[PDB]
Formats: C-alpha cells, sequence, structure tokens
C-alpha cells in the first residue's frame, strides 16, 4: 500500500499507525524517513515495544 | 511573570493541595495550575501529551503512579 506521507507532526504519525491499521490489517510496514531525525528515532522504537 | 504547572495526579484534592501551594508560592510573580490526570493507558497518556502540552506557558511535569 504505497501510502504518501508529508512531514508532519509525529504524534500524528502515531495516530497514521493505526489509521493505516484501519485501511488493512497491516503487518509489515516501511516508511521513507528524513536524514536528520533521530529524536524520531528515540519516539518510534518504545511505541512499536 | 504567569506561569502554568503539569503533573499526575490519582485525585483531585492534591489538584487542590497543589494550588493552595500556588498560592504560598504567589506570596512572592503568578501561577496556574494545569488540568492532570492519571490515566490506566500509557497510549491514552501519549494521546494527551498534545492536549497538555497545547499552551505556552506549560512547566515541568510531576509525575505519580
Amino acid at each position: 500500500e504505497l501510502v504518501a506521507m508529508n512531514e508532519t507532526d509525529p504524534k500524528s504519525i502515531i495516530t497514521r499507525i493505526c489509521d493505516l491499521m484501519s485501511d488493512r490489517k497491516i503487518q509489515g510496514v516501511v516508511f521513507a524517513d528524513d536524514t536528520d531525525q533521530e529524536a524520531i528515532a528515540q519516539i518510534l522504537d518504545f511505541i512499536s515495544a | 511573570k504567569i506561569v502554568n504547572i503539569g503533573a499526575v495526579l490519582s485525585t483531585r484534592k492534591h489538584e487542590q493541595m497543589f494550588r493552595e501551594a500556588v498560592n504560598q508560592a504567589n506570596k512572592r510573580i503568578q501561577l496556574q495550575a494545569t488540568s492532570v490526570t492519571h490515566k490506566p493507558n500509557a497510549i491514552q497518556m501519549a494521546l494527551s501529551v498534545c492536549e497538555d502540552l497545547i499552551s505556552s506557558q506549560v512547566y515541568a511535569i510531576l509525575v505519580s503512579h
């Protein structure tokens, strides 16, 4: 499911996660990312865990 | 000189004591009180972050279990 995503609020990305879960039962994801976002890398991992 | 302090509390009587201490700080300068809560879901606790951080005056969070 090739979805686009504007560089926006990471809380809205967290909302987008179970937005696309409601789009389809998603088991696997890929998500392209910016090259200067390491605090968001600190954000995403414990949300998953 | 107005500020607004964030916390996490199980009940609101502790928020009333917090406002009493806000007045005791206002003895020396203005202080406000945030809408604090203690949710049983950390997903909902993450969703309340923008609801509490939406202001400019938001201060350090004082978190209880």
